[PDB]
Order: C-alpha cells, then sequence, then structure tokens
C-alpha cells in the first residue's frame, strides 16, 4: 500500500498569518490527492481534490498544488476557526490511504484563567462519594497547574483533569479539574481549596470553600 | 441536499458481533457507492472498503475483509456494516462517506459511529447540579454546571435548555475514572441576573443506556 507522510505533525500560528503543510507519498500518485479538515467533534470535510482544485464553497484563502509525491496545503490567512486537524488522503493506488494529519493550534495573547469552585451536591452526597469541581476558565495558552487542599493539606492520587479543545471564536481554554472523596472524608473536614498556577497570573490564584 | 444517517454508539463484548447503519437520502440512494473508514488513535484515518448498491459489488481493504462485511437494502435506503470477533483494537468511530464519481475521495460523510469493545456493563449516568453562588461569580456573570457521573461507555451528548443556550457552554471531554466509569462536566457562563428570570436545565442523554435527564441547576 501507498503510504502518506504529513509534517509536521503540530504547527502553532497566530490568526492572519500562513500555514504551510506538506505531504508525501511512498510513491507517486499523479494528481490523485485530496485534503480534509477535521475540526473537533466532526467528520473531516473534503477541501482539495486532484490536488489542487477547491471543492464547492471551500474559501479561496484554502489551496493544494504538487503532482507525483510532494503535496502542499496551505492557508494563505488563518483565521481562528481554522483549528482543525488537516489530512491529506490518495486514491491513486488500492486501497486509499491517509496521512497522520497536522494538528492546526492557534496562538493568541495571554489570558488569566477565571476560577470558579464548586462543593458536592446534597445529592450526591446520598451516594457515599463527593466530588468537588475546580473550573478554569477561557485561559490561553493551555499550561496550567491545578492543586487541592483540604485543611490545608495537600491532595495527591484523587483528582483528574479535563480540558477543552481551543474555542473557535477567542481561541481559549477551559480546564476542570475534579476532586473525589468518600462522603466520609467530605465530612471530616472543612476547608476546600484549589490552587491555579498559571502565566497571566503574577502568583497563584486559590478558590476556597467551608464546607456547610 | 445529501444526508448520511448512522446509527448510534454501541458498547460490543469482546468476540460479539456488531452491525451498525448509514441510511442515505437527498440523492438516488441505488446509483451512488458507499464507502466505510475507520478513525481511530492507533492508526488514525482507515479506508475499509466500498458498497456499490446498483450492482452489488463489494471492495474490501484486505486487511479489513476476514472481519468487516459489507450489504445494502435498497428498499430503506440504507447500507450496513458488520464486524465479527471484535477485540480492543476495533474500538474506534466508523463513518460511511460518500464519493463524487471523480475516484475514491469522499464528499459527505456520516456523522460517525462510536463503537467500544470492553467487557464493562452498559451504566447511565447520575447527573449532578453545579449550582451557582458567590464563589462562582465573577462581576454580573456566573458560572453553573452539572456533572455526568459514572457512566459507560462513550458517548454522552449535553446541551443546556434544550438547545435554546449554547453561548459561554463547556462540555468537557470525558476522563475514564479509576472505577473505569467516564465522568464528565457541562458548564455554562450567564449573567447573575438572569439567575432569578430565566431558569437553566442540562440535558443529558446516554443513548448506550437509552436515557435522557433533565436538570434544572438553581442557586442552592
Amino acid at each position: 500500500d501507498i503510504v502518506m507522510t504529513q509534517t509536521p505533525k503540530f504547527l502553532l500560528v497566530s490568526a492572519g498569518d500562513k500555514v504551510t503543510i506538506t505531504c508525501k507519498a511512498s510513491q507517486s500518485v499523479s494528481n490523485d490527492l485530496t485534503w480534509y479538515q477535521q475540526k473537533p467533534g466532526q467528520s473531516p470535510k473534503l477541501l482539495i481534490y486532484y490536488a489542487s482544485n477547491r471543492y464547492t464553497g471551500v474559501p479561496d484563502r484554502f489551496t493544494g498544488s504538487g503532482y507525483g509525491t510532494d503535496f502542499t496545503f496551505t492557508i494563505s490567512t488563518v483565521q481562528a476557526e481554522d483549528l482543525a486537524v488537516y489530512f491529506c488522503q490518495q486514491d491513486y493506488g488500492s486501497p486509499p490511504t491517509f496521512g497522520g494529519g497536522t494538528k492546526v493550534e492557534i496562538k493568541r495573547t495571554v489570558a488569566a484563567p477565571s476560577v470558579f469552585i464548586f462543593p458536592p451536591s446534597d445529592e450526591q452526597l446520598k451516594s457515599g462519594t463527593a466530588s468537588v469541581v475546580c473550573l478554569l476558565n477561557n485561559f490561553y495558552p493551555r499550561e496550567a497547574k491545578v492543586q487541592w487542599k483540604v485543611d490545608n493539606a495537600l491532595q495527591s492520587g484523587n483528582s483528574q483533569e479535563s480540558v477543552t479543545e481551543q474555542d473557535s471564536k477567542d481561541s481559549t481554554y477551559s480546564l476542570s479539574s475534579t476532586l473525589t472523596l468518600s462522603k466520609a472524608d467530605y465530612e471530616k473536614h472543612k476547608v476546600y481549596a484549589c490552587e491555579v498556577t498559571h502565566q497571566g497570573l503574577s502568583s497563584p490564584v486559590t478558590k476556597s470553600f467551608n464546607r456547610g | 441536499q445529501v444526508q448520511l444517517q448512522q446509527s448510534g454508539p454501541e458498547l460490543v463484548r469482546p468476540g460479539v458481533s456488531v452491525k451498525i447503519s448509514c441510511k442515505g437520502s437527498g440523492y438516488t440512494f441505488i446509483d451512488e457507492a458507499l464507502h466505510w473508514v475507520k478513525q481511530s488513535h492507533a492508526e488514525s484515518l482507515e479506508w475499509i472498503g466500498v458498497i456499490r448498491p446498483y450492482s452489488g459489488e463489494t471492495n474490501y481493504n484486505q486487511k479489513f475483509k476476514d472481519k468487516a462485511t459489507m450489504t445494502v437494502d435498497i428498499s430503506s435506503s440504507t447500507a450496513y456494516l458488520e464486524l465479527a470477533r471484535l477485540t480492543s483494537e476495533d474500538s474506534a468511530i466508523y463513518y460511511c462517506a460518500r464519493d463524487w464519481e471523480r475516484g475514491d475521495f469522499f464528499d459527505y460523510w456520516g456523522q460517525g459511529t462510536l463503537v467500544t469493545v470492553s467487557s464493562a456493563s452498559t451504566k447511565g449516568p447520575s447527573v449532578f447540579p453545579l449550582a451557582p453562588s458567590s464563589k462562582s461569580t465573577s462581576g454580573g456573570t456566573a458560572a453553573l454546571g452539572c456533572l455526568v457521573k459514572d457512566y459507560f461507555p462513550e458517548p454522552v451528548t449535553v446541551s443546556w435548555n434544550s438547545g435554546a443556550l449554547t453561548s459561554g457552554v463547556h462540555t468537557f471531554p470525558a476522563v475514564l475514572q479509576s472505577s473505569g466509569l467516564y465522568s464528565l462536566s457541562s458548564v455554562v457562563t450567564v449573567p447573575s441576573s438572569s439567575l432569578g428570570t430565566q431558569t437553566y436545565i442540562c440535558n443529558v442523554n446516554h443513548k448506550p443506556s437509552n436515557t435522557k435527564v433533565d436538570k434544572k441547576v438553581e442557586p442552592k
């Protein structure tokens, strides 16, 4: 089978700037090369076919060129909504085969997170487990350090984080950190604190509550 | 216009077969080939094969021929993909797609079907409020949410106010807990003044358990 090699794997680009993606085939694939855009949670979207033709309704900023083994996908002036994984695909030899993807990430100015803390609900406590949620909203860059303290004791091994994909409009991230305690342990302690370290903040920010 | 509507997510035990479907509309179903494409973490996008409803001809990627079988029901405008003797390597999103009669490239895609291969049982989510407080206010804006806890398999969908509220919403990717069950939160930021006039309801749907849950989130 024909192997499609994409470079780079990742790129970080500011809005208004140029993106150049390359796809290299293991053997000649004529002009039988396609480019797709895949945004988070969506199916791939056809952009370029026959190596250089824009598909219907595809904006002018998107182009493709090349013939044989070496192909180039360009976003002339990248927009914030263009964040996505871009794939090349050959349809010269059977089976059709895809490149490994290039993830286009948007660079923007540093923005500090807004931090919120949520106690467990009374409804949850009935089940014998308490979840405490710390929310970091609308920040950039994604790099962030989040720590849990319970009556000023640092917690380890009982929290998990989730981060959203970059927002298509403001290019920011949001993060949750969730602390899981038994109801017994939750009831044994008073002060619950989420400590956030981020480049946009001069020193770490702590949000806390007192149980009850 | 042209639409490819795929069947819902499926949990499948290892060694058991599954059959997923793709219904086409907006064109003459019989006239057009339909392709199947797998997307997984380990192997990215992979073409599985093509069926031509007009002739009944099938062609398979040699890698998939043993485990995949393509069929169609022309009367119901539906193509089927059967995957046999599943293992964890078969957990993936599976797409059906149309070509543009200019070769094997894909202009219309289905929304994808998530197949999870696991020995763990289906479990519908518990949905708890993340109530807004002063601890979740910031100027004229408060944060609130729903914790969607302890479910299996992926995926769940979350909306706010039956889709009437979309701005400021962040639904986090699920994380697998040490228990082997998934959990996520969905949050939204809203004006603090709307907290007494507009009610906020999260709509949590988990198709594998056939559950839909609506939770009103109020200040505590």
